[PDB]
């Protein structure tokens, strides 16, 4: 129905430049405008300025008049935000929401974020790492295994206990940096019947870093 | 004419819309003494038809306009000017004093009522041939008001309506008959409807079609028709789902008839509607939260089948653009088989909305219906709020 994909998360050094896009879908896109705001994280949401997708015109928040930059690529409807000269500050999640109404006051439909981890750091491949318990009966009949995945940059991580498979019991923790990369854990519980019997795998994916692991969690013990 | 009109005809087959009037008013404005205004509407009289609309007695560069986003004050009055001509210092012919108005010509001359007041200890003045005939003082003390366009007149007999009490529930809606200045008669509303403001209304076959604002509860909109012949009407609701108020809740699968649609309280905007089986077509805003875009869509039957979703639209306003009031009016003396329906839409620029200025005018645009199939086109306001700083 309205659907708006945007682009996916972007790394990008101090002082340097980037195009987020947002493809529109479901609706007629001339006829309702582009709303960008920015959820920056302990701050909240703001909204930056609105763009006319009939006419091409932009206003701009106070706070955004400068840097930010709306265009449109009408003939695939889609909306992009540009922003030139990378200020720190601007490492948040930017979201283009649908203005339901001219001006943009009502934003009905928004899209998915994007988020722009502003670094002068490297790209670091990680370290997947399985972690088999010392035995210990994680409650009665029942076993805890997990999922060591540290020293990566930047944030993302796509982590799944068995290509999708163990879904029920598994806590995969909020990352944490620490200072130039993150660690990043998962836990996943079963009963005693299923492990050391069938195979949990840890099937871990780097995608700034082209990083596919798959550990096997073995039994040592 | 030199005799008083009958509505004998019926309305046109209405198959599109094609554009009759445009003032481009606040465009010129910005470098021409012209007047802000707001509630503006379109009467004709049997010679010419004429922009009418509530002055706030400034020009839009000048520095009194600042503040007219205030409704009523003693600076307001009904003038009129020349069919699409900006409403100028140089051309505005004053009707009559007052900040809610209604003005129509019975085929001899015309009927200008102007509400003055303030709000508990308010009174209406007819003005019936350019003098002050009747005047009617308040009923229910707290905004006596009316129209806001054109009534329509049978053989002498025009019925006005007229409300006076809250907008936020339960209010006086009486229905006036005034021939020739003098009140006939008058009765207080009747019927299923639940809250009347600024009745939209046109005429065919001796009957008159009211299309007003639900202001308490309503996002479908009341109609009112009068037998301007016996003296009486009835009120019930645009049973449709396709809802035309604005603010409004988003529209349902069924609708209905008897009954305020429920969803957004205390809000309206004044609206229309042609109203003739499956001839009926519908004026909504396009935007449900604000006034934005204004769109024409048939309904077949919209008035009693409680499920009628449109069949055929026409945009009129851009949802990236302004809209604002819009009302029905007709050129009952143009010549030919049939009445040519017509309304217009009130373009308001300014305050609150565009706030970077601070005087609240608008532009009008009015079309005329076609039996052709004519292609659509939008019509901005136009202008440029960044001019004016
Ligand atoms: C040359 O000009 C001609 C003549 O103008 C052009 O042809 C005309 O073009 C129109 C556009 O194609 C066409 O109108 C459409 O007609 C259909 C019926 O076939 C009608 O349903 C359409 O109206 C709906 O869609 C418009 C947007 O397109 C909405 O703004 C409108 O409100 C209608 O949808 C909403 O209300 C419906 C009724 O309840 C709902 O079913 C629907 O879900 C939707 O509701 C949502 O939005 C509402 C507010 O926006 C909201 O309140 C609600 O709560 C929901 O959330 C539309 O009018 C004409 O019929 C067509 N005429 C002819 C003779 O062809 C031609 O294309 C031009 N040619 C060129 C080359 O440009
Ligand atoms: C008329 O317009 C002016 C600016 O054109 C308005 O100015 C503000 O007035 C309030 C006090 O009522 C001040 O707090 C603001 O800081 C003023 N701003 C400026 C730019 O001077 C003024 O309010 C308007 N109304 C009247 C009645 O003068
Ligand atoms: C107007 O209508 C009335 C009642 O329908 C009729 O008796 C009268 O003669 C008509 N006059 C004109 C000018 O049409
Ligand atoms: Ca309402």
């Amino acid at each position: 129905q309205i659907q708006l994909v945007q682009s996916g998360p972007e790394l990008k050094k101090p002082g340097e430049t980037v195009k987020i896009s947002c493809k529109a879908s479901g609706y007629t896109f001339t006829n309702y405008g582009m709303n960008w705001v920015k959820q920056a994280p302990g701050k909240g949401l703001e909204w930056m300025g609105w763009i006319n997708t009939n006419t091409g015109e932009p206003t701009y928040g106070e706070e955004f008049k400068g840097r930010f930059a709306f265009s449109l690529e009408t003939s695939a409807s889609t909306a992009n935000l540009q922003i030139n000269n990378l200020k720190n500050e601007d490492k948040a999640t930017f979201f283009c929401a649908r203005g339901e109404d001219n001006f943009g006051s009502l934003s009905d439909y928004w899209g998915q974020g994007t988020t722009l981890t502003v670094s002068s750091a490297k790209t670091t491949a990680p370290s997947v790492y399985p972690l088999a318990p010392v035995c210990g009966d994680t409650t009665g009949s029942s076993v805890t295994l997990g999922c060591l995945v540290k020293g990566y940059f930047p944030e993302p991580v796509t982590l799944t206990w068995n290509s999708g498979s163990l879904s029920s019991g598994v806590h995969t923790f909020p990352a944490v940096l620490q200072s130039d990369l993150y660690t990043l854990s998962s836990s996943v519980t079963v009963t005693s019947s299923t492990w050391p019997s069938q195979s949990i795998t840890c099937n871990v994916a780097h995608p700034a870093s082209s990083t596919k692991v798959d550990k096997k969690i073995e039994p040592r013990g | 004419i030199r005799d008083f009109n009958n509505l004998t005809k019926g309305l046109c087959t209405i198959n599109s819309w094609h554009i009759y009037g445009k003032d481009n008013a606040v465009r010129i404005g910005e470098d021409s003494d012209v007047l802000v205004t707001r509630e503006p509407y379109v009467s004709c009289d049997p010679d010419e038809c004429r922009f009418y609309a509530l002055s706030q007695g400034t020009t839009i560069r000048g520095k009194h306009s600042n503040g007219t986003i205030h409704d009523r004050s003693q600076y307001r009055a009904l003038i009129s000017w020349p069919l699409s001509s900006p409403p100028t210092v140089y051309n505005s012919r004053v009707e009559c004093i007052g900040w809610s108005s209604t003005s129509c010509h019975d085929g001899k001359t015309r009927m200008s009522i102007c509400i003055s007041g303030p709000n508990n200890n308010a009174s209406a003045v007819i003005w019936y041939n350019r003098r002050p005939v009747t005047e009617i003082n308040t009923w229910a003390r707290n905004i006596l008001r009316t129209q806001e366009s054109e009534c329509v007149c049978h053989n002498g007999v025009c019925p006005v309506v007229f409300t006076d009490g809250s907008a936020t529930g339960p209010a006086e809606t009486r229905i006036y008959y005034f021939k020739e200045g003098k009140i006939l008669k008058w009765e207080p509303l009747a019927g299923t409807a639940k809250h009347i403001e600024e009745c939209s209304c046109y005429g065919e076959r001796a009957e008159i079609t009211c299309t007003c604002r639900d202001n308490w509860q309503g996002s479908n909109r009341p109609v009112i028709r009068i037998d301007p012949v016996a003296m009486t009407h009835t009120s019930q609701y645009i049973c449709s789902p396709v809802l035309t108020d604005n603010p409004r809740p988003d529209d349902p699968t069924v609708g209905k008839c008897n009954d305020p649609y429920p969803g957004n309280n205390n809000n309206g905007v004044k609206g229309f509607s042609y109203l003739d089986g499956v001839n009926t077509w519908l004026g909504r805003t396009i935007s449900i939260a604000s006034r934005s875009g204004y769109e024409m869509l048939k309904v077949p039957n919209a008035l009693t089948d409680d499920k009628s979703k449109p069949t055929q639209g026409q945009t009129i306003v851009l949802n990236t653009d302004w809209s604002g009031y819009s009302g029905s009016f007709m050129d009952y003396w143009a010549e030919g088989e049939c009445y040519r329906a017509c309304f217009y839409v009130e373009l308001i620029r300014g305050r609150p909305k565009e706030d970077k200025v601070w005087w609240t005018s608008n532009s009008i645009v009015s079309m005329c219906s076609s039996t052709e199939f004519l292609g659509q086109w939008d019509w901005p306001d136009g202008a440029k709020i960044e001019y004016f700083l």
